């Protein structure tokens, strides 16, 4: 549920570059430039931090002990 | 023997043994529901 | 003009304001609202082997869900409780009686006549209008539609 941590294809680590481009893109910035700032060429990778869903803090509230 | 549970709602701890308790509860809150909780031993997992 | 994109608009608000399954909430409400009280006026009443005395029924009134602890005294319920411990979420069903002595009417009373199953978001069910939050403390996923 959490980011990936390498990308799929062909595991270049984007784990730690998903809340920087979803905190630059709420400030306006236009994604296409955030995403080759973060350097991030194919688009493979690309769709990795695109295409994320962020479900642990909505399955966290859930314990089981 | 007597053994540890936990509550459903309140998650607090609760001891008490099945084969004589004739009703189950939770004496802070009155749950009916109560955890088995993890056992505290390593257990390997293969990161495979 | 108008424009596709913006009859969009108008049309997002009819599911944002009306839920996905309103086809079941709307009848069962009804139901509950008038036709438990049909049901009983047509019967009218129960006339038994007796020389003088009947009884005409009178209103309908159906409690919150409850459950009658073996161990204790009825208690509040709530869905995750109802399907973890393989119970039936229902709430208790109360009838006035109207006992009838010789053409002339007695004092009201009013009896348990059974359970009646609820369902989920109605009007009546335990989860009706609350936040996420709550929901979210009951352990429920508020996208649940009922
Ligand atoms: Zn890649
Ligand atoms: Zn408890």
């Amino acid at each position: 549920m959490i980011v990936p941590v390498r990308c799929f294809t062909c595991g270049k680590v984007i784990g730690d570059k998903y809340y920087e481009f979803k905190r630059r893109v709420e400030a306006g910035e236009d994604p296409e430039k955030v995403l080759d700032d973060l350097g991030l060429e194919r688009y493979c990778c690309r769709r990795m931090l695109l295409s994320h869903v962020e479900l642990i803090d909505d399955i966290m509230h859930y314990r089981v002990y | 023997v007597e053994a540890v549970y936990r509550c459903f709602k309140c998650g607090r701890e609760v001891k008490l043994d099945l084969s004589i308790t004739r009703d189950l509860r939770c004496p802070y809150c009155g749950s009916k529901i109560l955890y088995k909780p993890r056992p505290k031993v390593p257990r390997r997992v293969k990161a495979i | 003009d108008v424009t596709p994109d913006d009859l969009w608009i108008v049309m997002e608000s009819y599911w944002q304001e009306k839920g996905l399954v309103r086809q079941h909430l709307d009848s069962y409400n009804a139901f509950i609202e008038r036709g438990l009280q049909e049901v009983v006026n047509e019967f009218g009443g129960i006339k038994p082997d007796i020389p003088d005395f009947e009884v005409k029924f009178g209103k309908i009134r159906v409690g919150e869900p409850e459950f009658q602890e073996p161990h204790g005294q009825r208690k509040p319920l709530y869905p995750m409780d109802a399907r973890i411990r393989n119970l039936t979420y229902a709430a208790p069903l109360y009838l006035e009686m109207i006992p009838v002595i010789k053409g002339v009417e007695q004092d009201p009373v009013e009896v348990r006549i059974g359970e009646l199953p609820i369902m989920l978001k109605s009007k009546v069910c335990r989860l009706y209008g609350l936040s996420d939050e709550e929901l979210i403390k009951l352990g429920e996923d508020p996208k649940d539609p009922g």
